[PDB]
């Protein structure tokens, strides 16, 4: 038994209670978004000009030489030779997107640098040889070499006194001692793996040996591998194991290969097929015939469990270097690290804060460094007392870690 | 944004007339700007024939080489690659091979060089508008609002503290609890008072098909925002992108799993980061991936509990601002009687009450709407547990 | 769909008013008795605004309206009690019997005969009967009647005390935020004869309540933030006797009057301040009324307390003169030395020591022209007290080195260093004096004026520069003698020192330097009357300008001195006092930009601004009027800075999106002032929306143009992290952006945001929003520079001390009789709050917690706590007086 | 990941199905208690009589010999077995030797009968914590407390159940070294410490005092309504 | 919203956390109304029932 409107009752409503300035400050506001509109096709002044260089310099060009660069002008493409035979051209050439013509050479050529398989300017119309060409360098392995230097020091990684050292015996030690391992009949490893949790100092053990190199050094972007067509990726495979050959000792740092393929299987037909091409092209110019020489590989995984037991294989990895957490005096040093560059009171002790940490990694501990601070500025100081960093631990650790062992902890004491 | 008054009043009626004034100004100045031009020169002839000199179909291409002798190579969609000279008029400073260039039909020569190139799917990310109201609009939430202010508002406005003790402000947040409880209203009140660029992305937003589309995606993102001003990227849902990071047996999973294991790689691996700040938000934390829950990634973990009997009060003080309400009510009443129920919920008794009146023919709410209302919205939720087992 | 079967009253007061014609005639009790019966029952049904939808009010008239039109008038003849049963049953549902188109028609039921108090049947109901429709009448029936004919018929007579209870009936029936309503009811009705309803609704205010005064009393100034110049010169005036005669608040009458100095009539507020000696009361209130009176909001008060009282009532007046001044040096002499400051920091230019490293080497700066800057090391940072001993050393070489207007720039540079002194600061001056040179003397004794500025006691009067100005024949002993004392008595409007300097004007020496800054050294002195002074200049204005068609020394000056004597009223008698006496060619007409709106500091009056814009827009000007479409736009710079942020969020959208981006002269040289002058708080909207048009620097220009507005891109004052931006403009600034030029001006940026810790506060807004000025001594600046050639010669005697107006800086003393009082005070960004609920939360930020001395600030209105009551004013001020009160157990 | 065993440890060293113990604790209803001069108190809240039942069957206070009370949380069914045992052991250790029991020797056995009770597997551990309170050993008072791990304990001034952490922070600044003689102000200090209920209705609360020489002396809700009023009387001062 | 592994389904998931989102994201859609209608209340998940 309840219903309540019919149209003379909505008469009632919008008659009553502010009948004066219900429209009259409605419209003001609906008026001025719609010239909030108006104001913006008006003023339409987008301007995305590029391309043009200085207007002052281009002038002796455009005056008749753009128009003399018409005409006389060549759209020649570039193209790939097979082969050639005697006493004639003969010339046979593919574009390997277009279709394989057999053409002439022309006038301004001269007939011996006509090698095979090089790149060669050809005509449109009669599609004559015209100008040859210095070959295609890879466009992509030239955007991944660094060249640039990430500032950190071997000082920086605290904690891990016997996992550089056997590090350094891997890629450094060769590099510039190249006799011992002769001169006394043994040969370096040249693959490492390292494994373990995360936020442990994998990526900077990579980061301080681009440092310290003297060589080339090689980031590659992982899922660069990863591509839409078929066999794209295996060709980026080939092309970055060809120039490393050509310059002697560079070094190779992938980095979370567990992106770019971990197991093998085929069960419901189908799958990752495309990324396992590109893996197995990896595996086979990593050994198989003809061996690389001087090329250092270097992976980090977080999950190393997940990884094909074709690339566990010493003679591709080599050195399983795994990284655990720093029992008392690896954090201890970690500590005066992260928080030697901070205003902090000169008498606190380090070795208190280390207890409170039990299992924590070298991110966790320069958060508490970072969270101390914090502190201060929620009060109005200067300088970190030991009080800061107590309230750093409980803030970081304990707020997270153990809720019901802290208030209800009387079976410890 | 100073609509103070918030009721029927005249000063609401003399404030934004004085708004109507000024753009009204701003429209007829700028409306004589372009009536009293008596300038003419086009381009004193240099522009003129350059733009005659171009074709007027203006194509696309991209750069393989660069053979500097004033005849360069390129490379079109379809691969066709041509010993095209420069036309002039272009610096050959700004281009690199990748860079996309300007072409012709007839010879296809360098014309220009094409600038800004993104993708249209990172542009409809790009925030140009301030949704809600500010931070004085949510009903009482000031311990944390007090910590995304820390990492967010504070580092960019007075950058002076922090050099103090060398100290970088935190990168990464997490805004998680049960669902219901402010999380979406946190990152729109950020987005309205703020001076750097926003972004947002919608959890299964960079998801695609094509194997590699994915990941591709994640690279344009960072890239736009590192371009761009030292601004934040709020990426919510992130529930539907991370979980524990398993192996397994489906072949479409891996592209879901890929694309999610070099986020990690763009947001903390290499190189370094720039000004950018991440916003992340879920409703459950235990099934995420433990790689994106370390710091170096993300410095705050911030919960978002139901609420209590005191700040709910700033909850119902708010929700009921501009409606007619009659003194009969006490609001303490829904309040102290039962100790069980969301931020959203509370809106939802605010709109139900107000119904209400309607229902039965009024304009004042009185408290007979809220007994009605406190159990309509409230019969969504099931019996309960356990039966007297505990005492 | 549950219609029908309890449809009674559509359907007997649908048949009873329609039996109403028959029996209206033939029944005598049937056209009386069911008439009350259906006008108690119709009043009965809508008492309750708890049923809105009333069962007869839109039930009857679907055929009442058509009845209505045949009963009322058709009737002929009206009895005494039948018209009253009629109008006060019809006249209630024709809000919503008619359309819009009632507004001509709330009278032809209701003013036939108004029957008795009618009210009586709409008590207790708050507007659903006839207080809306009340206020339908005051919008429109009594707008076209009082829009020329105020003085009529019952559409007035009535009317007034019909308007008159019904505004008493606002704070009657509930007392909610509907007394508000009654400045809605009351400045709609009669809009020009504001006062005329005000009144009588003041005197109803004053017998209303005193509690429920001050949200209305804050309503009334919130609403004269902007009006109208009549509506502005009205409720104004209307706004003063409220905490006069209803509450005796009465602290907030000097600087909230002189909200009321300026429009209604400068002996008004004189009464006011003759009403200042009346309420002598205790010594609490009338200690901070009088504090603001000297160095807050104007000086030359020291001539009316010298009355029959001169024990301690009135021996305030020196001591609110010059010894609550030197309390406030001591502020700077024993507060700033305790919190962070030594004698010489001097290391700004030390915080320059990373940039040897940075690319290779170092040492390769050495341009004579930075040394000007070199001076600002010391110069800048030894302001309040940084008295300096052999620090002025490299003074004192480079003084007596080269650089003759730096001889005069590094004298001038003393008088920053004692500032605020009157004990011993001619003695620092007199042993660097006696070197008996032109530019050496005339820079010191300059800032000898700088140092007794604000003091306006007897120091020198015509003593020493009035001796330094009769000493001449020849350069700058002719120029900066006038300069210093005009400078130091700026405050007062003294007319005899005036009539010593104005055979300056009237002397015809040529040197036009020294005319220039004689229209801005007689400019700084007053601001009213003196009428001979705007005859004096444009004697010689006349004499000269005529005769050339030449530079802005003529146009940056002499006319800027008369809007300086004419500064601040909307009467808009000054532009036809100033603008038909300079009626003359256009490059002498240049002047009628200036004291238009000179006299329009800080208002609400739009149709000036539109005519600040669509006169001179564009018309793309080829190389004429250029400099009036600058000063022009000089003068959109104000009127902008005073709305309290209303259009300074609307200034900064136009002036961001015409000039700088359709613009070309306007906006590529000179429309970058605006930010130079709009605001010196600092925040990164517009702090970096010019480096957006700096980084660019768009070099093909004279682009000292751009680098003028890199210069006073740093006009922001109170410190901070604005050194990112400087410093790394200054390493792309000293190899490019040629250090021939500006390697003065880019560490003349970098030195001026840490000018001292504290006294950033030059930015014209005291109390709330009240303006005291320092107009008079800034303005000169932005007028001085928008060219160029005075980088080299002639702007060094402004760019060091042209503004010179700092007042102080925070809210943190308590001068409780024996000054020993510290408090607890807490600071928070500032207010919001306009209507909302009762006790309204002051402000938002309570974070920062302080005791004593603690900063400003940009938006702080800093409360206490802990039951002091700080009960002086309770609208702050910097010398609060903070009595002791706790009866609250 | 590894629990569902008592026998097992944690890679860190934890019992989680024993902690999990100590969470079903925190469902039960809160009961406080404290020692004074001479009269000892304890008090409950969360009655919830529910309209048709009997009261006198949902009690929560019980004695184990003539001079020792008993207060519990937890869930009901492993109370009853635990007071039960309890009440022959507090007996037998009567009948081998003749002293009476002190209050010290039955929390011993509560906590070792609760410690070989965690032990063994396939025997769930008591869900179960409990307040001894007795004025019995030579007219020392005295109260302790024990814990599902089995450790017996001894405070002050107590609180257990939904809601202790409230309590037991509010009575650190409330109980004064000032010790509460005149031992309705000591009463007083248990309603005031009980006002701060789940839901603080006035007439669900149980206070059973003792004045260390009668029996158990349950209070009636018109003494302690009397006790109720006088807290109020003492908050007028506020204004 | 069920586990992970190799059991659920993220992409049930992964559609109904659009539908979570395109009415209650960062833009608030205006003049768009659903209706949803079926029957095993207890069952759908708790956050679009909010
Ligand atoms: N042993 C250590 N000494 C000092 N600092 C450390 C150490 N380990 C980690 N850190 C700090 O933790 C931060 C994060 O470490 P990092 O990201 O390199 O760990 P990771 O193992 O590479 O992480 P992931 O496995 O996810 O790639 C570093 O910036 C570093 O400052
Ligand atoms: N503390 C609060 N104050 C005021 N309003 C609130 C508060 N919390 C929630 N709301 C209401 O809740 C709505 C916002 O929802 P909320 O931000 O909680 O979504 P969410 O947390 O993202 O939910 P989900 O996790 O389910 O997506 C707003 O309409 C707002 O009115
Ligand atoms: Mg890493
Ligand atoms: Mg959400």
């Amino acid at each position: 038994p309840i219903r309540a409107l019919d149209e003379g009752d909505i008469a009632l409503l919008k008659t009553y209670g502010q009948s004066t300035y219900s429209r009259q400050i409605k419209q003001v506001e609906d008026d001025i978004q719609q010239l909030l509109k108006k104001i913006n096709e008006l003023t339409g002044i987008k301007e995305s000009d590029t391309g043009l260089a200085p207007p002052a310099l281009w002038d002796l060009a455009a005056d008749k030489q753009t128009l003399q660069s018409e005409q006389p002008l060549q759209v020649a493409r570039c193209t790939k030779i097979i082969n050639a035979d005697s006493e004639d051209p003969k010339y046979i050439i593919n574009v390997k997107q277009f279709a394989k013509f057999v053409v002439d050479l022309s006038d301004q050529v001269a007939p011996t640098d006509i090698e095979e398989g090089m790149r060669v300017g050809v005509d449109r119309n009669k599609y004559q040889i015209h100008i040859p060409l210095p070959p295609k360098i890879d466009p992509t392995v030239t955007m991944m070499q660094v060249e640039e230097k990430p500032d950190v020091t071997y000082s920086d990684v605290g904690g891990c006194k016997e996992q550089i050292e056997k590090l350094r015996e891997v890629v450094e030690t060769p590099l510039l001692h190249p006799e011992r391992f002769v001169n006394l009949g043994i040969e370096p490893p040249k693959g490492v793996l390292l494994f373990g949790p995360p936020g442990t100092g994998k990526t900077l053990c990579a980061r301080a040996v681009a440092n310290r190199t003297d060589a080339c050094f090689i980031r590659v972007i992982g899922s660069e591998l990863v591509q839409k067509y078929v066999g794209e990726g295996a060709r980026m495979v080939r092309e970055l194991f060809e120039m490393a050959r050509t310059k002697k000792a560079c070094l190779i740092f992938f980095d979370e290969i567990d992106a770019i393929g971990g197991a093998r299987f085929d069960d419901g037909a189908g799958g990752d097929n495309e990324v396992q091409r590109t893996m197995l092209e990896l595996i086979n110019q990593l050994d198989g015939f003809d061996p690389r020489g001087n090329i250092k590989v270097l992976m980090a995984t977080n999950r190393p469990d997940t990884l094909d037991p074709a690339l566990m294989r010493p003679g591709r990895l080599d050195r399983k270097i795994e990284f655990s957490l720093p029992d008392l005096e690896g954090r201890t040093h970690i500590f005066k690290i992260h928080a030697r560059s901070m205003s902090v009171e000169r008498d606190i002790r380090f070795e208190l804060l280390a207890r409170l940490c039990p299992n924590s990694t070298g991110a966790e501990i320069r958060s508490v460094c970072t969270e101390a601070g914090m502190f201060a500025i929620r009060a109005r100081r200067k300088i970190a007392t030991e009080k800061d960093f107590l309230e750093a631990v409980n803030k970081v650790i304990k707020s997270y870690a153990k809720f019901s062992a802290t208030p209800r902890y009387m079976t410890y004491n | 944004p100073l609509v103070t008054p918030h009721t029927q009043c005249r000063l609401k009626l003399l404030k934004l007339e004085r708004i109507k004034d000024y753009l009204l100004m701003e429209e007829e100045f700028i409306r004589n700007q372009e009536q009293m031009k008596p300038l003419e020169e086009k381009q004193e002839e240099e522009r003129s024939k350059v733009d005659d000199l171009r074709g007027t179909p203006m194509s696309v291409g991209t750069l393989e080489e660069i053979i500097d002798d004033n005849h360069a190579i390129v490379s079109t969609s379809v691969g066709s690659e041509h010993y095209v000279s420069i036309l002039s008029f272009v610096d050959k400073d700004l281009l690199e091979p990748g860079c996309s260039v300007l072409l012709n039909h007839k010879v296809h020569a360098v014309i220009g060089v094409l600038m800004d190139d993104t993708d249209p799917l990172v542009t409809v990310m790009k925030v140009e508008k301030a949704p809600q109201e500010t931070y004085a609009d949510i009903g009482g939430l000031d311990n944390q609002i007090q910590e995304i202010k820390e990492s967010v508002e504070l580092p960019l406005t007075h950058p002076e503290y922090y050099e103090e003790m060398g100290i970088k402000p935190p990168k990464g947040v997490i805004l998680y609890g049960p669902p219901g409880t402010g999380k979406t209203l946190l990152a729109k009140a950020v987005a309205n008072q703020t001076s750097a660029t926003f972004l947002r992305v919608v959890g299964s937003e960079l998801i695609q098909k094509y194997l590699g589309d994915g990941p591709k995606l994640v690279r344009e993102l960072f890239r736009v925002a590192e371009e761009h001003a030292p601004s934040i990227v709020f990426i919510d849902e992130i529930d539907a992108i991370g979980t524990k990071r398993y192996d397994s047996n489906s072949g479409g999973e891996r592209e879901i799993q890929r694309t999610m294991l070099e986020l990690l790689n763009q947001l903390d691996g290499f190189d370094s980061r720039g000004d950018v700040k991440v916003i992340m938000a879920t409703n459950r934390i235990e099934t995420l991936d433990p790689a994106l829950i370390r710091p170096g990634r993300i410095d705050r973990k911030i919960e978002f509990p139901l609420p209590d009997e005191k700040t709910k009060k700033r909850i119902f003080q708010i929700h009921t601002s501009r409606m007619t309400l009659a003194d009969d009510v006490t609001l303490d009443d829904l309040i102290m009687a039962k100790d069980d129920l969301s931020g959203a919920d509370i809106k939802a008794i605010c709109t139900e009450a107000g119904l209400m009146a309607l229902r039965e023919r009024r304009m004042k709410v009185t408290n007979e709407d809220f007994k009605k209302s406190k159990e309509n919205v409230l019969y969504k939720k099931q019996e309960g547990t356990p039966e007297g087992l505990y005492l | 769909m549950e219609e029908g079967g309890r449809d009674k009253a559509p359907v007997q007061p649908q048949q009873s008013p329609a039996a109403a014609p028959g029996g209206t005639d033939e029944k005598p009790s049937g056209k009386e008795r069911r008439d009350a019966g259906d006008k108690d029952k119709e009043q009965e049904l809508s008492e309750e605004d708890k049923q809105l939808q009333d069962e007869l009010e839109m039930l009857v008239e679907r055929l009442g309206e058509k009845d209505t039109s045949l009963y009322r008038p058709a009737l002929e003849e009206l009895r005494r009690q039948i018209r009253s049963s009629t109008t006060s049953m019809t006249s209630v549902p024709k809000p919503l019997k008619f359309l819009r188109p009632h507004y001509g028609k709330l009278k032809e039921i209701y003013e036939n005969m108004a029957p008795g108090e009618n009210k009586r049947f709409a008590a207790d109901i708050i507007s659903v009967l006839a207080m809306t429709m009340s206020g339908e009448r005051e919008c429109l029936k009594y707008r076209l009647v009082g829009s020329q004919e105020e003085l009529a018929s019952w559409g007035h007579e009535y009317v007034r005390h019909l308007a008159g209870e019904v505004a008493k009936e606002w704070q009657e029936l509930d007392d909610a935020e509907k007394v508000q309503r009654e400045p809605l009811l009351t400045l709609v009705k009669e809009i020009v004869p504001y006062n005329m309803a005000h009144n009588a609704e003041h005197e109803a205010c004053d017998l209303l309540m005193e509690i429920e005064q001050v949200d209305m009393l804050e309503k009334d100034i919130d609403e004269n933030a902007y009006a109208k110049v009549c509506l502005y010169l009205t409720s104004c005036v209307n706004y003063v006797p409220e905490p006069e005669n209803s509450a005796l608040l009465r602290c907030a009458l000097g600087v909230f009057r002189k909200f009321s100095r300026f429009p209604e009539a400068l002996r008004l507020a004189l009464m006011l301040n003759d009403m200042e000696l009346v309420e002598d009361i205790f010594t609490s209130c009338k200690d901070v009324v009088v504090q603001k009176q000297m160095a807050f909001m104007l000086g030359r008060h020291g001539v009316f307390l010298e009355l029959s009282e001169d024990v301690e009532e009135y021996e305030d007046l020196t001591e609110i003169m010059s010894n609550v001044q030197l309390n406030s040096n001591f502020l700077a002499l024993a507060r700033e030395l305790d919190i962070m400051e030594p004698k010489v920091p001097d290391d700004i230019y030390k915080t320059h020591l990373e940039n040897n490293r940075f690319g290779g080497s170092g040492s390769q700066v050495d341009s004579a022209r930075m040394n000007l800057a070199s001076s600002f090391v010391n110069g800048f940072v030894n302001a309040a007290f940084g008295q300096d001993k052999l620090l002025t050393d490299d003074g004192n070489k480079w003084l007596y080195k080269n650089k003759d207007h730096g001889m005069l720039s590094a004298a001038a540079s003393l008088g920053m260093i004692l500032l605020w002194d009157v004990d011993g600061g001619l003695t620092q001056i007199d042993k660097y004096l006696y070197s008996s040179e032109d530019y050496i003397k005339s820079g010191a004794l300059l800032a000898c004026g700088i140092v007794n500025s604000g003091v306006r006691n007897e120091c020198d009067p015509a003593l020493a520069l009035l001796s330094d100005y009769v000493l001449h024949n020849s350069n700058t002993m002719r120029l900066g003698s006038i300069f210093g004392l005009g400078l130091a008595y700026a405050g007062s409007n003294r007319e005899d020192v005036l009539t010593l300097l104005l055979p300056v004007m009237g002397d015809s020496k040529s040197s036009m330097e020294v005319a220039g800054v004689t229209a801005l050294a007689c400019g700084m002195i007053a601001v009213g009357s003196c009428n001979g002074d705007v005859t004096s200049t444009i004697l010689q204005t006349i004499m000269e300008k005529s005769e050339t068609e030449l530079k802005d020394t003529y146009a940056r000056w002499l006319p800027l001195g008369l809007g300086l004597n004419h500064l601040g009223k909307g009467e808009a008698i000054e532009a036809i006092l100033a603008a038909l006496e300079v009626v003359s060619e256009p490059f002498r007409s240049f002047a009628n930009t200036l004291v238009d709106v000179c006299a329009y500091a800080g208002s609400g009056n739009v149709l000036k601004v539109q005519q600040l814009l669509h006169i001179c827009s564009e018309h793309f000007d080829s190389k004429e009027k250029e400099e009036d479409k600058d000063k022009k736009e000089k003068k959109d710079k104000d009127k902008k800075e005073a709305p309290a942020d209303m259009g300074a969020h609307q200034g900064v959208a136009v002036l961001g999106i015409a000039l700088i981006a359709m613009g070309e002269e306007i906006g590529a040289e000179m429309a970058l002032r605006t930010f130079g002058h709009l605001l010196r708080y600092g925040e990164p909207t517009l702090r970096r929306a010019v480096p957006l048009a700096l980084a660019l620097i768009s070099v093909s220009n004279p682009r000292l143009n751009i680098l003028d507005t890199l210069s006073k891109f740093s006009h922001d004052a109170d410190p901070e992290v604005s050194y990112n931006s400087i410093f790394a403009m200054g390493m792309v600034g000293s190899g490019t952006n040629n250090a021939r030029l500006a390697a003065m001006l880019r560490q003349l940026a970098q030195y001026h945001a840490k000018d001292p810790n504290n006294l950033f506060m030059v930015r014209l807004a005291q109390g709330l929003t009240h303006l005291g000025k320092g107009t008079l001594t800034l303005c000169p600046y932005h007028s001085d520079r928008q060219l160029m050639s005075q980088v080299a010669v002639a702007g060094l005697l402004t760019v060091l001390v042209s503004f010179l107006d700092v007042r102080n800086i925070i809210l943190g003393k308590s001068h409780y009789v024996l000054y020993g009082l510290v408090a607890a005070m807490q600071p928070r960004m500032l207010v919001t709050f306009d209507e909302e609920l009762r006790p309204l939360p002051v402000s938002v930020r309570v974070g920062q917690a302080v005791d004593v001395v603690g900063q400003a600030g940009k938006p702080k209105t800093i409360t206490g706590f802990q039951t002091h009551t700080t009960p002086v004013l309770l609208a702050h001020g910097e010398r609060a007086e903070l009595a002791t009160e706790e009866f609250l157990p | 990941s590894y629990d569902r065993a008592i026998t097992v440890f944690s890679p860190d060293g934890h019992l989680f199905q024993v902690e999990y113990a100590q969470e079903a604790v925190k469902k039960g209803s809160t009961a406080v208690g404290v020692r004074g001069r001479d009269i000892v108190v304890l008090g409950v809240e969360k009655k919830s009589v529910a309209k048709l039942q009997d009261e006198r069957t949902v009690r929560k206070i019980c004695a184990l010999d003539d001079n020792v009370c008993m207060a519990f949380a937890g869930l009901t069914a492993d109370a009853r077995i635990v007071i039960n045992r309890a009440r022959v052991e507090c007996q037998s250790h009567r009948l081998t030797v003749e002293d009476p029991v002190t209050v010290e020797y039955i929390t011993r056995y509560i906590a070792s009968l609760k410690q070989r009770y965690t032990q063994s597997n396939g025997r769930r551990p008591f869900g179960i914590s409990a307040l001894i309170v007795g004025f019995d050993f030579d007219g020392t008072p005295r109260l302790y407390q024990t814990d599902p791990s089995g450790t017996y304990h001894a405070w002050k001034a107590n609180a257990i159940g939904r809601g202790a952490k409230s309590v037991r922070e509010f009575l650190e600044k409330n109980y004064t070294d000032e010790a509460i003689e005149t031992d309705d102000l000591t009463i007083k200090l248990v309603i005031k410490a009980l006002l701060e209920v789940v839901q603080s209705g006035g007439k669900n609360i149980e206070l059973a005092v003792m004045r260390r020489d009668q029996s158990l002396k349950i209070l009636n809700p018109e003494e302690i309504e009397k006790y109720v009023a006088e807290i109020e009387k003492e908050k007028e001062e506020n204004e | 919203r069920l586990e992970g592994g190799s059991g659920g389904d993220s992409e049930v998931q992964r559609t109904m956390l659009e539908l979570l989102n395109q009415l209650d994201g960062f833009e608030a859609t205006k003049n768009i109304k659903v209706i949803m209608a079926t029957n095993r209340i207890d069952i759908l998940d708790s956050a679009l029932l909010r």
